[PDB]
DNA sequence: TAATAATAGTTTTTAGTTTATTGGGC
DNA sequence: AGCTAATAAACTAAAAACTATTATTATG
C-alpha cells in the first residue's frame, strides 16, 4: 500500500473559458469538464477507492469553509460516485454551461493563494495514509495574477510553501490565440520535475489526449503474494517474495439486493435434521463417498493430512539445462520470485549470485513447491529472467526468476495419432508468401477482451442511463476483407494445389 | 517519471490501439 | 498456436493468451546495482560448485545428450496413491 | 389517502426524472397513498416512467408491465382519480393491457363508444406519418365514393382535382407534350388542382360532359371531335367559369 | 506505576461444488 | 424421427496477506 492518490480539479470561473476560436471547437469549459467526466469513468472503473473533489476560482459567489470571495468549492474528497456525475453533466454541454452561469456567476478577480489555502485546508480534511497530493488545474493564461506584484508575490510564496509540504500540481495547456505564455509566470512558480516549456502554447497542445481516454483495468496493487522460502537442503533457507506479473482478471462477483428497498439482503445458510425438521450442527456433520457398495466416513482434518505433505516451502531439487523443458509441456499460468532481506538477511546477496551463476550456465532450477499448509508439493523450474531495461532504462523485464510449473504424468492426455505427412516444397513456398502478406509485429498490449469492455459499457450505461449503452469494438476480430484483399489470388492457388478441385475442404 | 500513467501513477501510460499496417 | 513435430506425428498447440488486464506491472531493482549485496568471488565459486554437485543431467557419451536424472513428467501425483 | 383508489394499486416508480423532479412525484403519490416499488413486480400494475433509461428500454424489451408517462398520473392526481388509459400516455404494454386497448379502442385513439372530439381525432391523425404512395386515380375514386355514399356532396370549392368533369387545357390536342402560352391554357392549368373534379385532358370514348375552355378558338377543334364521338356538344349556358355538365 | 508486545479486522486470491449446458443415439 | 454428457462458468467457502491496533510486563 505506502499510501493512496487524490486529485482536485480547478477550473477559472470567467469568460475566457466560456469562448471558442470557433464553433467547431468546445469551450474551455467544456473540454475540461468533458475529460473530468472521463477521468471520473476511469477512476470509478480503475481505483474507485480515491478521493476526488472539484473546486472553483474567479466566480461571483463562494463556498468555501473560510469564505474567501470567489471560491465556490463544488464537490470534496470522496471516492468518485455516478451522482457527481450527474452534477457535473448538467452544466455540461452548450446550454448547461449557460445553465452553470444562471445559476453561479463567473467572472471575478481573487488570489491563486486563496484557492491553495483552500485546498492545502481540503487536504487536511483528509485521514488516510496519502502518498500523491496531485493537484490539477485548467486554464490558457497566466497574467492575471502577475498584473498585481504582490498577488504574485504571496502567489509564489505559497507556492513555494506547498511545495515544501510536499504538495504537487500540474495545468493543463489551454487555446489561447495569443499563446498561453509559458515561462512568464507559472513554469518558474509552479512545481515541476523536469522542464519541456519551450513554446508558449498558442493551443491546447499537452496531455488531454491521455486523460480523455477512457481506461478499463483493476490494476492491482504490488502485494507479495507469500514471503515464501528456500529449502536448500534442510538449514540452509533463504526470504523471497512471490509475485506473478500477470493475474487472470474477471468481472466482479454481483451482490444479491432487494427489489423496491434494493437493500443487500444478508443470507444465513445452515443444515438442519430433514427427517426431524430440527437443526443439524457443524460438528454432527460427517462426510461420505461409496464406491459400489462400500460408504466410506472421513472428517475435517481427516481431509486436511492426506493433503499434509511438507511445510509451505521451497525444497531444491537440482540444476537441468533450460534446453531440456519442452516448450509445449504447460501447466497453468507462470509466477515471479523476487528475493527480499525482510525475514533472511543476505538472501539477496545469494539470490544475485545464483541469477548470475545460472544464467551462466544457462541451467533451470528444480526445487520442490510447497504454497501453503497441507497441499501436495509440486516439482517447479526457476528460468533465471534478467532485468531488461529500454531507451528510457525502465524495466521491460524485472530481475528475478520466472517461475514456471513442472507437470506430471497424469498431466499428459494422449490421443488418437495418425502418421506423418509432408508437403511439396512450392507449397511450402506458397505458404510462406502468404503468411509474409500478413505479417506483423505483435504488442502485448494491442489486444484486450471485449466481453469485459461490453459488460462496463453496460454497467456505465446503466450508470448514465442514457438512451443507448456504449459499443465496445473487438480487437481480436480478424480483417477479412484487408487480410484477403492482402492475399490476392494465392489463397485459391494453394487451394487448387493442394485441396482437390472438385472437393471443397467443406464436407 | 517518463513512461507513466499519468491518470494512474505508478504505472505504465499504455498506448491506444493500434491494429495493424501494410508495408 | 505453434508447432510441434514428432518423428510419427506434427501437430499444433494451442495456448490462451492474456489481455492487458490480466498483465501487472510492479518495481523490481536490480541486485547487482545494490553493490552492499554484490557477492565475493570465492562465494560464487561455491555456489558454481555446488551447481555442478546440482546437475540433474548428465552429457552422455558416445551421443551427446543430457540424459534426464530426474524426469517429473513422468511421474504421477502422490495425492491420489 | 387523499384518494383510496390510487392505494392498494403497486406502482413501479422508476423514472420520474421529468420537468417535475422524481422526489416530488413519489411524494404525491405517497399522499394519494399509490402503492410504491422500485422494481417492477408481477403485482405492480404498471412502470412509472418518465424520461428514457436504458432500463427503460429493457421495460420495453420485458413484455411484462405497462410503461406509462407521468402525464396520465398528473391528470389523475389534478382529478383525483384514475384517468382513463387511452394511448397517449402509452409506449409498452402487457398483452392483456393489448387486448383490452383493442377492445375498448380501435387500432388507433378512437373509440368505440365515446364520441370522437377535435382533440382526439386530430392526435389520431397527427400520431400517423405521410402515407402518400398511391396513385392520383386511386385519390379521385376513394374521394368520390366518400362524397357520393357519405351523402358528402356539399364541398363548397370543386374546380379539378376530385372527380367527374372535362375540359381541356391545351390548344394542341392529342400532343400533350408542350405548353403553350400568350394565352388562357396557364390560368385553366392553375385551375386544374385545388378545388376538386377530377382532370381529364385526353380525348376518348368514356367522355360525356360538353365543356368550353377560356379560349373561345377551341370550338372548331371540339366541334372537329364531336363527330368522333356519339355524343354532341351543346353550347354552354361555383365554378366561376359558367360551364354545364349537359 | 504506563510501555511494550501477540492480536485480530480488511481484502484477496484460490480451491473445491453446481449448473445448464450441444452431439448421438434410433 | 425420438433420444442426453462433458463443462466452462458460476458459486461457494476457505485460507493467506496485509494492514490497522493493543493485554502485557519493569517499576516507582
Amino acid at each position: 500500500y505506502s499510501g493512496r492518490d487524490s486529485l482536485i480539479f480547478l477550473v477559472d470561473a470567467s469568460k475566457a473559458m466560456f469562448e471558442s476560436q470557433s464553433e467547431d471547437e468546445l469551450t474551455p469549459f467544456d473540454m475540461s469538464i468533458q475529460c473530468i467526466q472521463s477521468v471520473y469513468i476511469s477512476k470509478i472503473i480503475s481505483s474507485d477507492r480515491d478521493l476526488l473533489a472539484v473546486v472553483f476560482y474567479g466566480t461571483e459567489k463562494d463556498k468555501n469553509s473560510v469564505n474567501f470571495k470567489n471560491i465556490y468549492v463544488l464537490q470534496e474528497l470522496d471516492n468518485p460516485g455516478a451522482k457527481r456525475i450527474l452534477e457535473l453533466d448538467q452544466f455540461k454541454g452548450q446550454q448547461g454551461q449557460k445553465r452553470f452561469q444562471d445559476m453561479m456567476g463567473h467572472g471575478s478577480d481573487y488570489s491563486l493563494s486563496e484557492v491553495l489555502w483552500v485546498c492545502a485546508n481540503l487536504f487536511s480534511d483528509v485521514q488516510f495514509k496519502m502518498s500523491h497530493k496531485r493537484i490539477m488545474l485548467f486554464t490558457n493564461e497566466d497574467n492575471p495574477h502577475g498584473n498585481d506584484s504582490a498577488k504574485a508575490s504571496r502567489a509564489r510564496t505559497k507556492a513555494g510553501d506547498l511545495r515544501d509540504t510536499g504538495i504537487f500540481l500540474d495545468l493543463m495547456h489551454l487555446k489561447k490565440p495569443g499563446g498561453f505564455d509559458i515561462s512568464l509566470f507559472y513554469r518558474d512558480i509552479i512545481s515541476i520535475a523536469e522542464d519541456e516549456d519551450l513554446r508558449v502554447h498558442f493551443e491546447e497542445s499537452s496531455k488531454l489526449e491521455d486523460l480523455l481516454r477512457k481506461v478499463r483495468a483493476k490494476e492491482t496493487r504490488k502485494r507479495a503474494l507469500s514471503r515464501l522460502k528456500l529449502k536448500l537442503n534442510k538449514d540452509i533457507v533463504i526470504s523471497v517474495g512471490i509475485y506473478n506479473l500477470v493475474q487472470k482478471a474477471l468481472k466482479p462477483p454481483p451482490i444479491k439486493l432487494y427489489r423496491e428497498t434494493n437493500e443487500p439482503v444478508k443470507t444465513k445458510t445452515r443444515t438442519f435434521n430433514t427427517s426431524t425438521g430440527g437443526l443439524l450442527l457443524p460438528s454432527d456433520t460427517k462426510r461420505s463417498q461409496i464406491y459400489g457398495s462400500r460408504q466410506i466416513i472421513l472428517e475435517k482434518e481427516e481431509t486436511e493430512e492426506l493433503k499434509r505433505f511438507d511445510d509451505p516451502g521451497l525444497m531444491l531439487m537440482g540444476f537441468k539445462p533450460l534446453v531440456l523443458l519442452k516448450k509445449h509441456h504447460y501447466l497453468r499460468p507462470s509466477l515471479f520470485v523476487y528475493p527480499e532481506e525482510s525475514l533472511v538477511i543476505g538472501s539477496s546477496t545469494l539470490f544475485s549470485a545464483l541469477l548470475i551463476k545460472c544464467l551462466e550456465k544457462e541451467v533451470a532450477a528444480l526445487c520442490r513447491y510447497t504454497p501453503r499448509r497441507n497441499i501436495p508439493p509440486y516439482f517447479v523450474a526457476l528460468v533465471p529472467q534478467e532485468e531488461e531495461l529500454d531507451d528510457q532504462k525502465i524495466q521491460v523485464t524485472p530481475p528475478g526468476f520466472q517461475l514456471v510449473f513442472l507437470p506430471f504424468a497424469d498431466d499428459k492426455r494422449k490421443m488418437p495419432f495418425t502418421e506423418k505427412i509432408m508437403a511439396t516444397p512450392e507449397q511450402v513456398g506458397k505458404m510462406k508468401a502468404i503468411v509474409e502478406k500478413l505479417r506483423f509485429t505483435y504488442r502485448s498490449d494491442s489486444f484486450e477482451n471485449p466481453v469485459l469492455q461490453q459488460h462496463f459499457r453496460n454497467l456505465e450505461a446503466l450508470a448514465l442511463d442514457l438512451m443507448e449503452p456504449e459499443q465496445a469494438v473487438d480487437l481480436t476480430l480478424p480483417k477479412v476483407e484487408a487480410m484477403n484483399k492482402r492475399l490476392g489470388s494465392l489463397v485459391d492457388e494453394f487451394k487448387e494445389l493442394v485441396y482437390p478441385p472438385d472437393y471443397n475442404p467443406e464436407g | 517519471c517518463p513512461g507513466e500513467s499519468l491518470i494512474n501513477p505508478g504505472f505504465k501510460s499504455k498506448k491506444p490501439a493500434g491494429g495493424v499496417d501494410f508495408d | 498456436a505453434f508447432p510441434h513435430i514428432k518423428h510419427n506425428y506434427e501437430c499444433l498447440v494451442y495456448v490462451q493468451l492474456p489481455f492487458m488486464e490480466d498483465l501487472r506491472q510492479y518495481m523490481f531493482s536490480s541486485l547487482k546495482n545494490s553493490k552492499k549485496y554484490a557477492p565475493t568471488e570465492a562465494q560464487l565459486n561455491a555456489v558454481d560448485a555446488l551447481i555442478d554437485s546440482m546437475s540433474l543431467a548428465k552429457k552422455d557419451e558416445k551421443t551427446d545428450t543430457l540424459e534426464d536424472l530426474f524426469p517429473t513428467t513422468k511421474i504421477p501425483n502422490p495425492r491420489f496413491q | 389517502k387523499i384518494s383510496n383508489i390510487f392505494e392498494d394499486v403497486e406502482f413501479c416508480v422508476m423514472s420520474g426524472t421529468d420537468s417535475q423532479p422524481k422526489p416530488d412525484l413519489e411524494n404525491r403519490i405517497a399522499e394519494f397513498g399509490g402503492y410504491i416499488v422500485q422494481n417492477p413486480g408481477p403485482d405492480t400494475y404498471c412502470v412509472i416512467a418518465g424520461s428514457e433509461n436504458i432500463r427503460v428500454k429493457n421495460i420495453i424489451l420485458s413484455n411484462k408491465h405497462d410503461v406509462v408517462k407521468p402525464a396520465w398520473l398528473l391528470e389523475c392526481f389534478k382529478t383525483k382519480s384514475f384517468v382513463p388509459w387511452q394511448p397517449r400516455f402509452m409506449i409498452h404494454m402487457c398483452p392483456s393491457t393489448k387486448e383490452h386497448f383493442a377492445r375498448e379502442y380501435d387500432c388507433y385513439g378512437d373509440s368505440y363508444f365515446i364520441d370522437t372530439d377535435l382533440n382526439q381525432l386530430k392526435e389520431v391523425f397527427s400520431g400517423i406519418k405521410n402515407s402518400n404512395e398511391q396513385t392520383p386515380e386511386e385519390m379521385a375514386s376513394l374521394i368520390a365514393d366518400l362524397e357520393y355514399r357519405y351523402s358528402w356532396d356539399c364541398s363548397p370549392l370543386s374546380m379539378f382535382r376530385r372527380h367527374t368533369v372535362y375540359l381541356d387545357s391545351y390548344a394542341v390536342i392529342n400532343d400533350l407534350s408542350t405548353k403553350n402560352e400568350g394565352t388562357r391554357l396557364a390560368i385553366k392549368a392553375l385551375e386544374l388542382r385545388f378545388h376538386g373534379a377530377k382532370v381529364v385532358s385526353c380525348l376518348a370514348e368514356g367522355v360525356s360532359h360538353v365543356i368550353i375552355g377560356e379560349d373561345h378558338s377551341r370550338v372548331a377543334d371540339f366541334k372537329a371531335f364531336r363527330r368522333t364521338f356519339k355524343r354532341k356538344f351543346k353550347i354552354l349556358k361555383d365554378k366561376c367559369e359558367l360551364q354545364e355538365e349537359n
